[PDB]
């Protein structure tokens, strides 16, 4: 069924599995009209589809141009992620297709587990986690190629750049977690943390920078400071 | 009007017979039942004073033959059985009555309730249903499952209800997920109406017989194919007006029916507060909206 702490070592287990985010597909700036009523104007957005294994990040980029003339955009949201989540799994070679798609919002199950009916072998699950995956898009590389569509595209992703080399997929999810809660907290501080520093740059082929070892646990302390800081703001404690 | 003779009632037992039942003590002279209105479908039911365990009966019309009740004393339950000889049968019902052994079915004339629970019910759709071919009778009791049951274990011996499952390949058509999971008018309209049941008839039918043995028996699994049935209709925006109405009337009379203390076990409100509420159908069930609002708030 659903998973939590209890089951954290399985999303880095050897069987395909895959979390999918619908909280960036639908996307809207709310303002005045003339008139002085309220308005929406939709802009691009993306599902975030990662399997927390490997890193490889399959980001469905959603043109405005999915929501012209339809209602109930919000509803139809979660069945358009579920459409491209299924139609991303019957692409891949069946040696590539998740075991398990993992939800990050409930309100998918019954969207994507009527999408997936001809795959009655995967398992659509719940988390009780809170993943902060919203955050993907104060990553500039994903940000820039969502707001830079002119149609529907798909483009492929390793969200872990090389760190699979040095660390196991355990450590660098840990890493992209709290890398993700600090940009959620406060976007400025995060993104000052990980560029204050000039001589460390982002590979063309990257989304984060080229950190040592050494450098990366700074950083990590400078994110969980700035969690705990935002945290004593928030609740005044 | 017809008779169902018993040969005696050895044990202790609540008899039903429709809507109505009767206490009868072990080895007291109870020969049968008769004044039995032709024409509708009947069930008679029994639950032991020893046992309030396994509720168990059987549905019959008399049209179809002579029955009688007779307790075996092996198997430990009053059982339906055929007599083919109808010169022995009418000489042994004309016994009882001039000795007046037998309850009369006792239909008040103004009383249309039992008509209105059994309009679509017809004996043979129910022997579909309940497979024991070589009888014209057809036994349930509390512990049967459905066929759906057994998919998520005795064929023999299941209730073999129409399966309907809303998140199926059956239920919703390819490159159509969202349009049909949201409203069921395909599923309804060309899957259960046109492609399995042939007309709302038939539908109604296994309905009302689904509601009954969810009532007389506490079937869970008859409870489960009522409600089914309720929500594949409230959720399709594209229902026959005359589909509509009917079942208004029909959920009405079930709701009227159903004892007051049970309404906490037969009723799911998730299914209710959806189908009176939410549903496509929220405003076109007004007769069956007043009657739950008023006798049951609290499920509300």
């Amino acid at each position: 069924g659903a998973m939590n702490s209890s089951n954290y070592a399985e999303l880095f287990n050897n069987d395909i599995k895959l979390f999918v985010d619908d909280t960036n597909v639908y996307r809207v700036t709310v303002h005045k009209t003339f008139e002085g009523n309220v308005a929406t104007k939709a802009i691009n957005g993306c599902i975030f589809t990662l399997n927390p294994k490997t890193g490889h990040l399959f980001l469905k980029i959603i043109h405005t141009s999915v929501w012209a003339g339809q209602k109930r955009l919000s509803q139809l949201a979660k069945w358009k992620t579920a459409e491209e989540v299924s139609a991303l799994v019957r692409s891949l070679p069946k040696e590539e297709q998740p075991k398990q798609i993992i939800v990050t919002r409930k309100a998918m199950l019954d969207p994507l587990e009527v999408h997936m009916l001809d795959f009655p072998n995967i398992a659509i699950r719940p988390t009780e986690l809170r993943l902060p995956f919203s955050a993907a898009m104060s990553i500039d590389k994903l940000s820039d190629v969502v707001m830079k569509a002119t149609e529907p595209q798909m483009v492929l992703f390793n969200i872990y750049d090389d760190w699979l080399d040095r660390i196991s997929s355990y450590t660098a999810f840990s890493r992209l977690t709290l890398l993700l809660r600090a940009l959620k907290t406060n976007e400025e501080s995060a993104k000052m943390i990980l560029l204050s520093d000039p001589t460390i740059t982002i590979k063309s082929y990257h989304l984060w920078p080229s950190f040592t070892d050494e450098q990366w646990i700074t950083i990590e302390s400078q994110m969980r400071d700035l969690i705990l800081t935002e945290y004593g703001r928030k609740y005044n404690v | 009007m017809n008779t169902v003779p018993f040969t005696s009632a050895p044990i202790e037992v609540t008899i039903g017979i429709d809507q109505y039942s009767f206490n009868v003590k072990e080895n007291q002279p109870f020969h049968g039942i008769k004044d039995i209105p032709i024409g509708h479908v009947h069930v008679i039911h029994f639950q032991h004073a020893d046992n309030s365990s396994m509720r168990y009966g059987y549905w019959f019309d008399c049209r179809m033959g002579n029955f009688y009740i007779q307790y075996d004393p092996k198997d430990g339950l009053y059982k339906m059985m055929e007599e083919r000889d109808g010169a022995k049968f009418e000489n042994i019902v004309h016994n009882f009555k001039e000795r007046q052994m037998m309850v009369s079915y006792p239909k008040i004339d103004e009383d249309d309730t039992w008509y209105n629970l059994t309009e679509f019910v017809q004996m043979d759709k129910i022997r579909k249903i309940v497979r024991k071919d070589e009888n014209q009778f057809s036994y349930v009791d509390s512990s049967m499952t459905t066929v759906q049951e057994n998919e998520l274990s005795d064929p023999a011996h299941s209730l073999n209800y129409t399966v309907i499952n809303f998140k199926s390949r059956e239920a919703i058509r390819p490159g159509h997920e969202m349009e049909d999971f949201l409203d069921k008018s395909y599923y309804l309209n060309t899957v259960m109406l046109q492609g399995i049941f042939k007309n709302s008839s038939n539908y109604f039918g296994e309905l009302q017989f689904a509601f009954l043995n969810a009532m007389f028996f506490g079937n869970y699994g008859s409870s489960l194919q009522w409600h089914a049935m309720i929500e594949l209709i409230c959720s399709s925006a594209t229902v026959p007006k005359h589909m509509l109405d009917k079942l208004d009337e029909i959920l009405y009379y079930q709701i009227k029916t159903l004892p007051e203390q049970y309404s906490d076990i037969l009723l799911n409100e998730r299914v209710w507060n959806i189908c009176l509420y939410s549903s496509f159908q929220k405003n076109s069930l007004h007769n069956t909206e007043k009657i739950m609002e008023n006798k049951y708030p609290e499920l509300l």
